[PDB]
């Protein structure tokens, strides 16, 4: 339930950078999933037509 | 008959030391002390007439560093008068303590008389001889399935209740006290509140009164308003009373030490008042020993029919096992009952997460003689399948519900019907251990006979 | 008497101080700087002076007050503005004619020049008197009339002489009590050590609620007179609205607002807004300041003052509780107080415990919160006051993992949870219903069964509706919204209506300035009845879109349930709510 | 296009869930533990300096 | 006899005590509390007493024994329980008639009333005798027969008189040595200072394995007879149960179970269960307790006595090694010993070093773990004993970064690390197969080649399977199981089978309480053969899902091999395993066809 | 601050103290504290840094009888570009706003490199009003902040879901972000932009949006100024 990181100030900064990047990637990928799902709904409607 | 009376009929004058060298924090230092003891509880008289008790902690030549439980506040060099009793802190105990409510330091707040002492016992106590101990092998049917089947409390067990701040640990502890009883045949509860809220103390007192336990319960209430230094001695006083009533009276005793987190916070405050080692998270390096002198007063002894079961109620700060209070208490005590905020938020009562919970004294005190043959295998299999359920729930959250296998789906169903129907209980519902095991066998019969790999083949054939 | 021996920053060592007590305030220096005694080593007595210590030379006399840090309890505490040390800011400004606080200014904490009307109590000469007994009454304000004069809790004995009715300045003798020697002479005031809680005969259970007026606060997360709550108190979260409401629209007969380390312009804002308040307790509008005592305490004040601000406030609240008045204390910037305590501990050199906070922070917080609660006041006559502590945590660093925030959340039974995002979304009072909670519902069930029996189940069902709507919103974000069933659509619509009308209360608006408990109960009844009617219509098989089209009138009536004015009150609003319930049932049934 | 888009959407949603439920909690727990250990080292240094 | 100047916690600075050496045993107080001198600041001499300091007054006399803390070695201890300063708890209970240990009770460490049948050794009158030479033997009990009486080290000379065969107490003279014209009288017992390790002729490389009985400990991370061991883990991980099972079922001839900072109910459980258990060694069923002695120091006992208990236990183990017996000392918690050291250092006022633990903690641990090792005893006749140290380090907070854990891992050779995620969900033993290691596999290759040749290759295959499946488990937790290949599915399934059946060993069931070396080897053979057969069948082209559906019976038979009773004997069970493998091969061939 | 107190309060003039390198001031506090036997606090700085910074900062503010004010621009220097540092933490506690200078903006040659997303003035509503500044100030600032956040989101979104798939409210927002960073934030070091000229530039930036899109602006101000 954690990462085997040696406690250090540099390691703390690296892990904060990792958390910020992961949050940014999570928001970006959630928005991309929403956009792709809108495109997918359009695609399936065109499939029915 | 009893020769302890003869030494009682002796009067010992006490030296009143007006010589107070100095005072700092909670520590008041005396000078010109004539042969100071190491734990002589003194009676320090304030200039205003208030009398606060204190015990010396370090005694250099002609010097004694007294810490006062009520606090130094108001102590003046010129007017304070400190008398040395010449003996360590001794609680006046008797069989009449049962049914009386005491303060943090043992002074009766039940509006009744001072306890008519039958003996004066040191609160610090003594270690029980390991050769004189008896391994607790008598199961207690607490009535709650999560503690009786998954875990198991013996009679001499000292299993605490790990919980967070807002969890219903108090309601669980009161449920255990009102339902505790030997599986194969009463408990004189000794309750020690340390820094609890008035609401918590009132709840415990009202529960005991309404369940009738107040006729056999001796409360040692140390509220949050009470001084923070006598939280150190409140569990000592209650445990000395319990040790008396158990070993020297042959009464089975439930010792409920509420807010051991508050006790340890008082311990850290006392340590930080001195130049003590910071241990981990600021708690003293001797914390383990202190908590040992608290917890290890439980257990049964050879030749004496009494027993003491300690159910300390911890308050983990951030619901973290790794915190020093839960870690040290788990290292010392003989198990733990892990109250889970996740299950409490889910709405389950009792909110016991059985995975972090454990009981050393299940090994013996469950089996073919104490209860039915299948209990140990059933508990092991239930633990395994509950963990598989939690892991499969995490996998479902990560990768959707379709990717799960048949085993994962079965394990999710088991998890749902185990938390919903087995762990969950009413506040006043008591289940016999056999009924709990039958519900457990229903939950295992969710599975096919092949997947119950922790069940022995004979038990599985005879019980499936 | 005493004399200075060593000055190294705030810490001062004074020699020739034999007989000086611990934590006792001493007048350090020729300017009579106030400081307490930290430790004693023989003659010496380490003193942490409160004000700036520059200029104190060796040989400066150190007069010993003889008493610990004490609150100046008496008449004239009500509409004054104080600091942590309880120094009158208005009187200091008037006396010094300067915008600054002169160093070592010793103006009396209560106005001595003002004359108070004193009416002797039931006690007469020769009658026994005990601590907390009311031996007189003083007319202080219009909101707070008959400011009951209390014998000091420690004092007791036989009354020797009691002053007759008339006008008497706070500093002159009012009562003489002989207890093994008539050494007691009592004025209109007494000094009580700040750290020592004022004793009570018995501390009852907090049963009656604290009706703050805000619908969400007094419906879903209620607080009790004598209960302790918590508030995030961050910038732009409605903390001002919550404080204003609790100050002027609550049940409290008195208000103690402490700042304990707030920012300068924030203090300017609160001390400029509170005198502009008006509470309609009587027919004529009168200021809320007539019943609200301020402990104004910015960051330039001594760290000792900032650490003692909440203690002084709770002692004032305890005093007004001992008079039988329900008191509400708003402890803004509790964390600021914790930071001041940490700074004091660092000055001591005491070992840090968690995130640098001292070892005894949790114990001090628990004791301070336990000092709050309903209690029957000491001595005769029998009267039961209560102190409510509403401490805005204002976490340091914007995180709830701080030791002080964790301790406050654990100890306080109610968390009201102002939401920064919801406040930014133009919502008031911006209460995050997902994280806010109240543990006083179990004890309020008695009052609710006594007055409004269905209110607990109504609020529980409203919370269930809101939680189900959150789950349905998550589902509608995950997949298509139209895939949701008719019941889910009704849940979403009714919960959106509840958020818009029931939860969003406009303080500025006249109709929603203070919704009484009866009107809140009636609105809960109306909303729950609308939800039940919609659920019954769905169970009947009617399309939800058609049902909404037909019952738009009932929905408009439910929305206007906000717009019903509590000015008429009593049966007029209740009767109109009874009529609204009849219309809702009829229109819903007609659509079927 | 439908099949490819559905596969890509499934992969992206799986990775979003994996991030939010593993990477964010694991990194947050590591941050908390590292901060606690740094505070422990600071406390040990403080006690040594006090001695 | 000096006075007392200060009593702060467990340390007692004693004034007017010029002439007391470092680590000299003293009797502090009127109750004669046993203590050891730490510092000597002129006249004063700081003392760490091994009893409770409550009631000590300034001025109370302190006597200087003139001796270091000395354990008492000889017949008697084998089947007893002690108290760190080596006070027999049974004798204390009988003498005090109370369930508490009296403060400053001075009961002899070894019972003097018992008469031991002494048979003189090969040394006769006039023959030169050196330190550690065996001049006789006594019958301690049924299991420890011929408890060889060793002449104390650092003592030499010519035997002037040796007692004949008969029954003697410990006080009676047994042998007399003349050295440089000075006569020395030797008895059945002799005291040895615990701090100084007992001398040996030459320490040897350990080559025989210490059969713990646990499957994972025996196979994956083996330990030798004479090798140090460490078992870190949080509370509830299983270090205590692992230690108790090792003491019960090890092949070591003598067990020194040391309890430091361990709850007293564990000592009571040992004292109750060990007599019921029986050892198949010595040709007859003899109780385990006849070869196990306990050095019990409960957590609530005096803080300073934990170090004394460690040293007493290791010195008893060294004595039984010098007798030629393969001993295995078991410290309950070297971490609790280290916590006691930290408490003493903080009471003294020393520099905290790391986490408050004194700066010499690493050196003390290194010395204590270097006490262990296979060695030839000091004197004739030639014999080769050993001392294994299986010490359960208990880290604070469950983090293996604790100073005591790091120093213990630096000094030890075997790491049986415990995972709490496996401690929960009842997966004992909770040995974390990833971090755990054992550096004794290279030296045990000889034993494996001698007895079970395929043991190292099967063990390496199991380690590879577990590591590969751990990587695949990370991959599947990240991106699901759809991407994994067939062989990946077999690897994951077989490793889950291994963890559920082979590694997971219930120490309190009849079948898996003690899995012997041959049963563990057969089970590795079965599981590895199952993995190989599944891999071969899938490489032949069979779909893994259908193969699993067809061979569920074989998988259940493999998983149920842990239920085979070791009591049935090696011949009977090995036949059952051979039949299981044959039927497994037939079933896999039929499924493939 | 003593000079500021004198001028503002005994002379009735507005001051605007501009302190520089309060990180250097805190380093000087560290040096002074360790000159005594004071044990270092959380990050070496004294435990009373909160008190010292509180005094220095709260020396300012308006007063009642005097028609003068003191404003402060402490200007910190964040050591490791973090707010968790004690100097930024305490400065944020005492002070009443934040203005953030960004390395990302500085590396693009944008002067002043101030990013308006982390920067805020808690007392903005009082300063930006109708009698003060111009009556559109608050709504214009809120709209600029909202559209700048949308611009950053769209800039991150373009490299994920292509430029074409962005909505109109994302493409126009990207254009607004480019014009905002390169013309509004980018200010000549010696270019004096009054508040009215800056607001006119802000309206020029906002005018690329049709009036329907500007939603945070009040309808009346939108109809009058657009
Ligand atoms: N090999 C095993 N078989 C069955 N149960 C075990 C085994 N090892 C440990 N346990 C269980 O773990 C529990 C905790 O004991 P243990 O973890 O050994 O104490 P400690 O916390 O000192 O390590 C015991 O109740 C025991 O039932
Ligand atoms: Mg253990």
């Amino acid at each position: 339930n954690r990462e085997q990181v040696f406690p250090t100030r540099m390691t703390l900064g690296l892990m904060k950078t990792k958390l910020k990047g992961a949050n940014q990637g999570y928001s970006l990928l959630k928005r991309k999933s929403e956009a792709l799902t809108k495109r997918f709904r359009d695609i399936t409607k065109r499939i029915d037509d | 008959n009893k020769k302890a009376v003869e030494q009682g009929f002796n009067v010992k004058p006490r030296l009143n030391y007006n010589t107070v060298s100095g005072v700092n924090g909670p520590l008041v230092i005396l000078e010109k002390v004539k042969f100071p003891r190491y734990n002589e509880i003194v009676n320090l008289t304030l200039p205003d007439g208030t009398v606060r008790q204190g015990q010396v902690l370090e005694i250099r030549g002609d010097r004694a560093i007294v810490q006062v439980f009520e606090g130094t506040s108001g102590i003046d060099v010129k007017k304070t008068t400190v008398e040395f009793t010449g003996e360590s802190l001794r609680i006046p105990v008797s069989e009449d303590m049962l049914g009386r409510i005491f303060d943090g330091s043992g002074r009766p707040i039940d509006n009744g008389p001072k306890v008519f002492a039958e003996d004066y016992l040191d609160i610090n106590g003594s270690p029980i001889n390991p050769y004189a101990r008896i391994y607790p092998e008598e199961m207690i049917s607490t009535g709650v399935s999560a503690i009786d089947t998954m875990n198991s409390i013996a009679r001499g067990q000292k299993i605490p209740i790990f919980s967070a701040s807002g969890l219903p640990h108090n309601e669980i502890a009161a449920q255990i006290c009102r339902q505790a009883g030997l599986v194969r045949p009463n408990f004189s509860i000794v309750f020690a509140a340390m820094g609890v809220n008035l609401e918590t103390a009132r709840f415990f007192k009202q529960d005991f009164e309404e369940n009738g336990s107040l006729e056999r319960t001796s409360l040692f209430l140390n509220l949050a308003n009470d001084p923070t230094i006598e939280r150190i001695i409140t569990p000592r006083l209650a445990l000395t009373t319990a040790e008396y009533l158990a070993y020297q009276t042959e009464r089975h005793v439930l010792t409920i030490l509420t807010d051991m987190s508050s006790y340890a916070d008082a311990l850290r405050e006392v340590s930080a008042a001195r130049e003590e080692v910071p241990g981990r998270r600021g708690y003293p390096g001797y914390m383990y020993t202190d908590l040992s002198t608290i917890y290890e007063r439980a257990g049964r002894v050879e030749g004496r029919n009494g027993s003491i079961t300690q159910i300390p109620i911890l308050t983990m700060p951030n619901d973290d096992i790794t915190h020093p209070i839960p870690d040290l208490t788990g290292y010392i005590t003989e198990g733990q009952i892990f109250v889970d905020r996740q299950l409490h938020n889910k709405g389950i009562y009792p909110p016991i997460n059985v995975l972090p919970s454990l009981s050393r004294l299940m090994k013996s005190a469950i089996g073919e003689g104490m209860t039915r043959k299948d209990h140990g295998d059933v508990s092991n299999q239930l633990y395994a399948k509950y963990a598989i359920g939690k892991d499969a729930a995490a996998m479902k959250a990560v990768v959707g519900e379709e990717a799960l296998s048949i085993e994962d789906k079965l394990s999710l169903e088991f998890l749902e019907k185990f938390e919903k129907t087995f762990i969950t209980q009413g506040a006043y519902e008591d289940r016999t251990v056999f009924e709990s095991l039958d519900q457990a066998w229903s939950l295992l019969r969710i599975y096919p006979k092949e997947m119950l790999n922790r069940i022995s083949p004979k038990i599985l054939d005879e019980f499936y | 008497y005493g004399a200075i021996y060593s000055v190294s920053g705030p810490v001062v060592i004074a020699e020739n101080m034999i007989g000086c007590a611990m934590y006792e305030l001493v007048k350090v220096g020729h300017d009579n700087l106030v400081g307490e005694v930290i430790r004693i080593d023989g003659d010496k007595a380490t003193i942490q002076v409160y004000e700036e210590t520059a200029g104190l030379t060796v040989g400066d006399p150190v007069l010993r007050t003889g008493k610990p840090l004490s609150v100046e309890l008496g008449p004239g505490l009500m509409e004054t503005i104080y600091d942590g040390i309880q120094r009158p800011l208005k009187a200091i400004k008037e006396e010094s004619q300067s915008i600054y606080i002169p160093r070592g200014i010793d103006t009396p904490a209560l106005d001595r020049t003002i004359k108070w009307q004193f009416t002797p109590g039931k006690f007469q000469v020769g009658d026994h008197i005990s601590g907390g007994d009311i031996y007189g009454s003083v007319f202080e304000n219009s909101l707070i009339s008959s400011h009951k004069i209390l014998l000091p809790p420690r004092s007791r004995g036989t009354i020797t002489w009691i002053a007759p009715a008339g006008e008497y300045t706070l500093d002159e003798k009012i009562l003489e009590v002989e207890f093994d020697g008539k050494k007691s002479d009592f004025t209109l005031y007494h000094t009580w050590p700040v750290r020592v809680p004022r004793p009570v005969t018995e501390k009852l259970s907090a049963d009656y609620p604290l009706l703050t007026g805000q619908r969400v606060l007094d419906a879903l997360f209620p607080c009790v007179q004598g209960g302790t709550t918590c508030i995030p108190g961050a910038f732009g979260c409605g903390k001002t609205v919550i404080s204003q409401s609790l100050s002027k629209y609550s049940n409290s007969d008195a208000i103690i607002y402490v700042g304990c380390g707030e920012r300068g312009n924030e203090m300017a804002e609160v001390l400029m807004e509170f005198p502009e308040l008006y509470t309609e307790m009587s027919g004529t509008k009168e200021p809320i300041m007539k019943r609200t005592t301020l402990v104004a305490n910015t960051s330039n004040m001594p760290v000792a003052a900032r650490e003692a601000s909440i203690y002084t406030g709770i002692t004032l609240a305890e005093y007004f509780r001992d008079q039988g008045k329900n008191v509400s204390m708003i402890a803004d910037s509790s964390s600021r107080w914790a930071e001041a305590l940490r700074e004091i501990s660092g000055r001591l050199g005491e070992m840090p415990a968690d995130q640098g906070f001292p070892a005894y922070l949790g114990a001090k917080l628990a004791s301070f919160y336990e000092r709050a609660g309903k209690a029957v006041a000491l001595g005769s006559p029998d009267r039961t006051g209560s102190v409510s502590i509403v401490a805005a945590v204002s976490p340091a660093g914007g995180d709830f993992s701080d030791p002080v925030t964790t301790a406050t959340l654990g100890i306080t039974q109610v968390f009201w949870g102002l939401d920064k995002k919801l406040a930014q979304r133009k919502h008031f009072p911006s209460i995050n219903t997902s994280v806010s909670y109240s543990k006083y519902t179990n004890v309020l069930n008695k009052f609710y069964d006594s007055n409004y029996p269905e209110f607990p189940v109504l609020r529980d069902r409203m919370k269930e509706i809101l939680s189900n709507a959150e789950e349905l919103e998550q589902v509608v974000q995950l997949v298509g919204k139209s895939a949701l069933s008719d019941s889910d659509k009704i849940t979403l619509d009714v919960a959106t209506l509840i958020k818009e009308d029931f939860l969003q209360q406009n303080g500025y608006s006249t109709y929603d300035a203070f919704c009484p408990i009866w009107k809140t109960f009636d609105m809960m009844r109306a909303f729950i009845s609308y939800h039940d009617e919609a659920q019954k219509a769905v169970a009947n098989g009617a399309n939800w879109s058609k049902l909404a089209d037909s019952t738009g009138d009932v929905k408009h009536a439910v929305s206007s349930s906000k717009f019903f004015e509590p000015s008429r009150g009593e049966k007029e609003v209740h009767g109109e709510f009874e009529k609204l319930l009849s219309t809702m049932q009829e229109r819903f049934a007609e659509s079927t | 296009a439908f099949i490819i888009l559905d596969e890509v959407i499934k992969v992206t949603n799986r990775r979003v869930n994996a991030i939010e439920h593993v990477i964010i909690p694991r990194t947050e727990n590591t941050i908390a533990y590292i901060n606690s250990e740094l505070d422990e080292l600071d406390r040990e240094e403080f006690y040594r300096l006090k001695k």
